């Protein structure tokens, strides 16, 4: 009875955690019309997590969807799980944001803002025991990045004492399609570091790269993109959903993975012999987020494998890879690699791996947010269209500031010893 | 709803209008008396195209547009032509003496008269708008309505309509294509009022037009309506996004936050491929990569002037047709790595990218052959202000000996709008200087 809230906000937040419904509702054995046609009453022993039970035994995602663009509302209503969700628990606006991080934080976010909190406040306290919150939308948009951070910062004034997660797209090294996105980026940015317990840390660059270059698929789309997403979200969460040898919530990850409260920015990863899996998971060519593992140093380690599989194989394998590379942990967190296992496989799969890194290599991406935003900020190139809703120049000198401080922090992790 | 209201001044607005709304009804399939049968939401609806068409119980779609001129003999075709039942009499209005290409009496003399009145025609249009985005002005720079009356709608339009996106498609005069001796005080007294009221206009070099169509399209003399279907690709591709519903199409809002760095450059320069005819369209194929390519070739601008020599601020890429993303974001690679295509040191990300998977669309009878992937690309360039020199010199020329100054006198002006408003353009070509010196 620890339930979590989902939100997503945006059309990235939108598609991605559509086809994550999509997902799990598999793994559960829920079909469209939300009612139950599974095999284990393992997938039923901790649904109440990501869902609610209506009347007629029918299950209904804890799912809030937002945006200001009412277009991606009707893709995902339209889509193949489409009609699962609560029609009360749509959102939307009709303005949009249209890139711009003001628009969805300040103005046209904020008219809409309070009816989502109250979509919210439904669910909460429909809930036994609410255990937190999860929010997947991107950050070089508005809506997701400004709206999204925006909701963000008022269900931490309602709920201060639960955790807060995010599955944050962010902006890519060279692939873009957004001029503002450093803007964006940059102001949700210093809005993470500040509301939110856990953050993973997605690059549509990375993703697009295994779709092509792994995959093997000749023409990626964001489809392809989306279902890799999807399918790391599902094995970040299988301990949440799932019984097993492990009995954690969300706090507990939160408070195993991040030794210190502002550097909670995760790298993803996902995998595809047991020794071949572990060899893969650790690979920089499976990692979500665009930086190299090997540039920096692991802080802590989430490894969950899923599948009929040898346990006794698996720890010998992760022990291996911790004293065979083990420069590249920190020397003064004893045991910071930690791993599950859950007896369920994904669907199409016999055995997958899903990974969580805290490496302090994450500030390369930081590093590369702030350079990008100082070449505009310098010349204020397309500030205008940001203090025309009402933003002054010191609110982007201070977001500068301050992911420049976290770039400060991860190198001196990065560096310290016993 | 997100509605955008066309607004067609002079006879260049209100002729470019013809062949913009006959192509979107072609695009549409909106039939000339406004019927759609494929359209089952009677009366109204939600649709992407009902943001530049109103729908009426009868079936009748209708467009989003109001059509203006300080003479009647233009827009009297459109009231007997073939699309005169598409649009309602009170949309087309028409006074009886024109400017007489006299910025002067369009924006002072004869446009007062009528000026109300139009207000009151866009005002009724707007109340039938649930979420009106902006509005779109079509006119030229060289007529005395295009500049004079255009100047004042926008004025009025910001008084009444506040900060509301107001965007421009202008015609930038040249000698080969029926041009007149004061067309480049016209296009300074324009430029000057209309500067801080509009947020992002589309210049169209005449001359470029001109040159395209008797080159690519083997048109020995071309003609208005040869360069106003061609005008009509680029504006369809601008607003093709707001009227059909994609995954991957750029808004309004989306569109101008991308492509304008500063309020007062905000003057992309156009370009469209492929622009080829039948002859050579048989046993041819262009792809991604290819258009992609010859968006950055000065040979395709709509406006003359070499980007080669000046750098690039923003580029909008609006694909549409069969076009997949990964041909979309290879070109787009290819181009980052061309060291000949020269980005300001503030743009690290300057690249606005949209796909709409509807098909290009020909009028039967226009030049154009019917191609099935075609780009738009809309790049904030220096290189522009080249064509702002060229006007600005020739506005020089005739200015030092006053010449042709009286005619504006006559109707109320003083010669201190004419040295305020060259000042401004003065500012206005620092101003681009400014933008493309490399930061410290
Ligand atoms: C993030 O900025 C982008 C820039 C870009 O071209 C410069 C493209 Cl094509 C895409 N993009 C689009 C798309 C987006 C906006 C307009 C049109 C098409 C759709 C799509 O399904 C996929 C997979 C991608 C994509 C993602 C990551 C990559 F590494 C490579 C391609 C995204
Ligand atoms: N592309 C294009 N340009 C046009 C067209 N008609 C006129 N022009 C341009 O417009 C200029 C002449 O001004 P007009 O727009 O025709 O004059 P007006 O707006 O009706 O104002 P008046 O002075 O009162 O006649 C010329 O320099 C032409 O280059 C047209 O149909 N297509
Ligand atoms: C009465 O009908 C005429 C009316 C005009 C013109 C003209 O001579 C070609 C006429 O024939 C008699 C004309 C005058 C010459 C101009 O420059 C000297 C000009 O730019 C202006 C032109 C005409 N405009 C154009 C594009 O030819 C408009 C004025
Ligand atoms: N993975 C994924 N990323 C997306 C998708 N759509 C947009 N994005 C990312 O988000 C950015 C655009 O922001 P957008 O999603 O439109 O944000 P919004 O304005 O809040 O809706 C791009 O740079 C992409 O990287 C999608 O469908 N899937
Ligand atoms: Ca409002
Ligand atoms: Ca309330
Ligand atoms: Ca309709
Ligand atoms: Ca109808
Ligand atoms: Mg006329
Ligand atoms: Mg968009």
């Amino acid at each position: 009875m620890r339930e979590i809230v989902h939100i997503q906000a945006g059309q990235c937040g939108n598609q991605i955690g559509a086809k994550f419904w999509e997902v799990i509702s598999d793994e559960h054995g829920i079909d469209p019309t939300g009612s139950y046609h599974g095999d284990s009453d393992l997938q039923l022993e901790r649904i109440n997590v990501y869902y609610n039970e209506a009347t007629g035994n029918k299950y209904v995602p804890r799912a809030i969807l937002v945006d200001l663009e009412p277009g991606t509302m009707d893709s995902v209503r339209s889509g193949p799980f489409g009609q699962i969700f609560r029609p009360d628990n749509f959102v939307f606006g009709q303005s949009g944001a249209g890139n711009n991080w003001a628009k969805g934080h300040y103005t046209e976010g904020a008219e809409l803002v309070d009816s989502v909190l109250d979509v919210v406040r439904k669910e909460s306290e429909s809930c036994d025991c609410l255990q937190g919150f999860q929010l997947t939308h991107s950050l070089g948009g508005g809506t997701g990045s400004g709206m999204g951070t925006l909701l963000i910062s008022k269900i931490r004034e309602e709920y201060p004492d639960r955790i807060m997660n995010t599955f944050s797209v962010m902006p890519s090294p060279k692939v873009s399609d957004t001029v503002v996105e450093p803007y964006n980026a940059t102001l949700s940015v210093h809005q993470l570091v500040e509301n939110t317990d856990e953050t993973y840390c997605i690059d549509n660059e990375a993703l697009y790269d295994i779709c092509f270059r792994t995959l093997k698929l000749t023409t990626p789309t964001y489809g392809d993109l989306n279902h890799l997403v999807s399918a790391t979200m599902s094995g970040v969460t299988t301990c949440l959903r799932f019984p097993g040898q492990l009995n954690a919530d969300l706090r507990k990850l939160a408070v195993n993975m991040v030794p210190f409260p502002r550097l909670h920015f995760f790298m993803p990863g996902f995998a595809p012999t047991v020794p071949e899996l572990t060899q893969q998971m650790f690979d920089s060519k499976n990692m979500m987020a665009a930086c190299d593992p090997r540039h920096g140093r692991y802080l802590t380690v989430a490894a969950i494998f899923r599948g009929r599989m040898s346990m006794k194989e698996v720890d010998e394998q992760m022990l291996n890879v911790q004293n065979k590379n083990s420069s590249y942990f920190v020397e003064w967190i004893p045991n910071n690699v930690k791993t599950a296992v859950c007896d369920i496989p994904p669907r199409g799969l016999k055995m997958s791996a899903t990974f969580i890194g805290n490496s302090t290599a994450i500030q390369e991406l930081f590093k590369r947010i702030s350079e990008q935003f100082t070449a505009m900020f310098r010349r204020k190139a397309f500030l205008h269209w940001y203090t025309g809703e009402g933003m002054d120049e010191m609110e982007f000198t201070e977001a500068e500031s301050n992911m420049n401080d976290l770039v400060s922090e991860y190198q001196q992790y990065q560096d310290a010893t016993a | 709803m997100r509605e955008c209201i066309s607004i067609h001044v002079g006879q260049a607005g209100v002729q470019i209008g013809n062949a913009c709304w006959e192509l979107y009804c072609l695009e549409h399939g909106i039939q000339p008396d406004g019927q759609m049968p494929s359209d089952k939401t009677i009366g109204g609806g939600d649709d992407s195209f009902n943001t530049f068409f109103s729908e009426t119980g009868a079936g009748k779609h209708v467009p989003r547009a109001v059509f203006v001129d300080l003479e009647p003999t233009v827009i009297d075709e459109v009231r007997t032509g073939t699309y005169r039942q598409l649009f309602h009499p009170e949309q087309l209005i028409t006074g009886k003496e024109d400017a007489a290409n006299n910025y002067a009496r369009g924006h002072y003399t004869i446009g007062k008269e009528i000026i109300d009145l139009v207000l009151d025609r866009i005002r009724k249009l707007a109340d039938q708008c649930t979420g009106l985005q902006g509005f779109l002005v079509f006119h030229s720079f060289g007529g005395g309505t295009g500049s004079g009356f255009t100047s004042l709608l926008m004025e009025r339009l910001s008084v009444d309509y506040g900060k509301k996106s107001k965007l421009e498609f202008s015609i930038y005069p040249a000698p080969q294509v029926s041009t007149a001796v004061v067309e480049p005080y016209n296009s300074i007294l324009t430029t000057h009022t209309t500067l801080e009221h509009s947020d992002c206009a589309f210049m169209v070099d005449n001359e470029a037009i001109y040159d395209i169509c008797r080159r690519n399209l083997d048109i020995e003399r071309p003609t208005y309506t040869n360069l106003n279907r061609l005008i009509s690709q680029i504006v369809s591709s601008i607003t093709a996004s707001l009227r059909f519903d994609g995954a991957l199409n750029v808004d309004l809002t989306e569109f101008q936050t991308n492509l304008v760095p500063y309020p007062r450059i905000h003057f992309p320069l156009a370009t469209y491929a492929p622009v080829i005819s039948a002859e050579k369209a048989y046993h041819e194929q262009l792809s991604v990569a290819e258009i992609t390519n010859a968006c950055f070739e000065p040979a395709n601008q709509m406006v003359k002037c070499d980007p080669r020599h000046g750098k690039y601020m923003a580029c909008c890429l609006l694909y549409r047709g069969d076009v997949v993303p990964k041909d979309v974001n290879a070109a787009i690679a290819t181009i980052k790595t061309k060291r000949s295509i020269q980005f300001v040191d503030w743009c690290p990300t300057g690249f606005k990218v949209g796909i709409n998977y509807q098909p290009p669309t020909v009028v039967p009878g226009g030049d154009l052959a019917k191609v099935q992937r075609a780009v738009c690309m809309l790049s904030n360039t220096t290189a522009i202000a080249e064509a702002w020199a060229r006007l600005d010199h020739k506005f020089d020329l005739m200015y030092a000996k006053r010449a042709f100054v009286h005619w504006y006198v006559g109707e109320g002006m003083e010669e201190g709008e004419f040295s305020e408003a060259r000042e401004d353009m003065a500012a206005l070509e620092k101003d681009y200087e400014e933008v493309g010196v490399d930061s410290v």
